[PDB]
């Protein structure tokens, strides 16, 4: 029964860096899931930010070129984003979610498929 | 046909053993090129798969393993590595 | 000449595009007859 | 195999070589000789 | 990158009617698609995973269908609680782009 909750205080100034941490409770982060972040600007559609696995393998949206990094901490059951060089277009509600996968082979070889972003968190509003 | 799921052939080398092996190789290379010389390992470049990959016969099948996870590092003076 | 399609086109693993289901007209014991054969080939063994 | 359709008996297992018609099959006596020292 | 298009842009329907939302993709994604429901300010919830498998805990009135480059979500006997935004996401290739979304009112 995963209960995700974002923190990540807002009011970040232009040219600064975001630090958004999603807490995981009710499970560990070593399960067969990718931890994912998405973005929803105030009145725009829903954008994908990126995913990190329990091993530190990451995937990012190419639009955030050299701007975003993700990390996990197994001792806290936490994961977070560090989005650099914010301007003004990054004001949005940010969400974390547990993207479930079905694994049939070796994860580093892509031998898995996605079962949808189950158990979304409540979201954190970030302004710039 | 293939029964069951389709999976990729691969080889596993542990990280600790390989890292110790490279440390020893660098230690010996520094005896020919001198100390305080940076030793960098990198993946192979061009040519046919016979020379760009690790070719071998495994049980009658011919494997061509990438190895670019085994040779990338710069040496300045159970957690396996899977090679497609 | 082989007539090939993708064996499992819905994979998302590193084998997408590898293993083609190729059909061909193969010879048989008698010189008058032909046999239609379907087989799987690796991408690296088959040239378009 | 199924005028009726037939095949040569060898098609199931082997190829046939036609023996040369000018080579006789009549046995010729062969004398076996030991090498020196035997 | 793959482009995801969702249409109609919006609908205005009554309670009890059946509606269909359709997602069109520039490439064949072999049913690696998922259908999310965003309940007017709440976090999106997963309705269909795998294009044609009902998500656990979702009412049976939500049923996905589709193949190839055309996928749709059919909502039978639409209720008041089902009004909100609907989104489609391709899991075929990264970035797992999210369709612009449709508003059901
Ligand atoms: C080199 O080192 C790597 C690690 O660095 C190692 O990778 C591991 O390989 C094995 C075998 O290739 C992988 O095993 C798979 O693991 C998943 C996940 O297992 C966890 O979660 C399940 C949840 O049910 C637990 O039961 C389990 O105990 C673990 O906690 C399994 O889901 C896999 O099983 C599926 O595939 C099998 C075939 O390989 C089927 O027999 C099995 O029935 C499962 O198939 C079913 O489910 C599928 C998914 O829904 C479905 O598509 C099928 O059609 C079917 O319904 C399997 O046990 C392991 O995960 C790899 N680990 C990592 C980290 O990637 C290499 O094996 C190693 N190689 C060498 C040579 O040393
Ligand atoms: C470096 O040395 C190691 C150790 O010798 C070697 O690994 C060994 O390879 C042999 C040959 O593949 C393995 O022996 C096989 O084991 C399987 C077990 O299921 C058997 O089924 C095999 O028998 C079949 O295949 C034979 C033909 O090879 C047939 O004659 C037979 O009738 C069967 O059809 C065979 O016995 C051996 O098990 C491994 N060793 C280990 C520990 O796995 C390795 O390959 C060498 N490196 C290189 C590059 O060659
Ligand atoms: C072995 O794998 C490496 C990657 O681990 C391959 O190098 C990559 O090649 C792609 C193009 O196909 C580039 O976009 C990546 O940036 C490369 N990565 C690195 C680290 O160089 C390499 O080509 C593979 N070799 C063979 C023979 O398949
Ligand atoms: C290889 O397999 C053996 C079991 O047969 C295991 O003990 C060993 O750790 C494995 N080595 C690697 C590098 O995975
Ligand atoms: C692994 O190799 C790196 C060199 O890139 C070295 O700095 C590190 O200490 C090594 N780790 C172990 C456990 O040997
Ligand atoms: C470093 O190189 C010098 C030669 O210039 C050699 O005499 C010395 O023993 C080397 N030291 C080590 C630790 O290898
Ligand atoms: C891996 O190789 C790339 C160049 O292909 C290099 O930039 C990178 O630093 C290497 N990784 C490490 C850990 O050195
Ligand atoms: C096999 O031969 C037939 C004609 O006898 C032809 O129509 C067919 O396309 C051929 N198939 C392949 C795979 O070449
Ligand atoms: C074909 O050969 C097999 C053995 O190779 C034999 O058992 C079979 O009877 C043969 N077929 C005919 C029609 O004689």
């Amino acid at each position: 029964q995963v209960q995700l909750q974002e923190s990540g205080p807002g009011l970040v100034q232009p040219s600064g860096t975001l630090s958004l941490t999603c807490a995981v409770s009710g499970d560990s982060i070593s399960s067969n899931n990718w931890w994912t972040w998405v973005r929803q600007p105030p009145g725009k559609g829903l954008e994908w930010i990126g995913e990190i696995y329990q091993s530190g393998i990451t995937k990012y949206n190419p639009s955030l070129k050299s701007r975003v990094s993700t990390s996990v901490d197994k001792s806290k059951n936490q994961f977070s984003l560090r989005l650099s060089s914010v301007t003004a277009a990054d004001t949005a509600v940010y969400y974390c979610a547990r993207s479930a996968i079905s694994i049939f082979g070796v994860v580093v070889l892509g031998e898995y498929y996605y079962n949808g972003m189950d158990v979304w968190g409540q979201g954190t509003t970030v302004t710039v | 046909d293939i029964i069951g799921d389709i999976r990729m052939a691969h080889c596993n080398v542990s990280k600790a053993t390989w890292n110790e092996t490279l440390g020893k190789v660098v230690k010996q290379l520094r005896k020919h090129f001198g100390n305080n010389t940076i030793i960098r390992f990198a993946q192979s470049s061009g040519g046919d798969l016979e020379v760009t990959t690790h070719s071998f016969n495994c049980g009658g099948e011919f494997f061509y393993c990438n190895t670019s996870g085994l040779f990338n590092s710069t040496w300045i003076s159970n957690d396996s590595i899977t090679l497609p | 000449t082989l007539q090939c399609t993708n064996y499992t086109p819905n994979l998302t693993s590193m084998m997408r595009g590898e293993l083609k289901n190729c059909s061909f007209n193969m010879t048989t014991e008698l010189r008058d007859k032909k046999q239609k054969v379907y087989s799987l080939f690796y991408r690296l063994d088959v040239v378009q | 195999i199924n005028n009726k359709e037939y095949r040569l008996i060898n098609c199931n297992t082997s190829a046939i070589t036609q023996a040369c018609p000018k080579v006789s099959f009549e046995p010729i006596p062969i004398h076996y000789c030991a090498p020196a020292g035997f | 990158d793959i482009q995801m298009t969702q249409s109609p842009a919006s609908q205005s329907v009554s309670v009890g009617e059946t509606v269909t939302i359709t997602c069109r993709v520039s490439e064949n994604i072999y049913s690696h698609l998922a259908w999310y429901q965003q309940k007017q300010g709440k976090s999106p919830q997963l309705l269909v995973y795998g294009a044609t498998n009902l998500a656990d805990g979702v009412p049976s009135r939500f049923s996905g269908s589709g193949s190839g480059t055309q996928y749709s979500l059919k909502i039978n006997n639409l209720q008041s609680e089902d009004f909100g935004s609907y989104y489609c996401q391709h899991f075929w290739d990264a970035p797992y782009t999210f369709g612009g979304g449709t508003k059901l009112e």
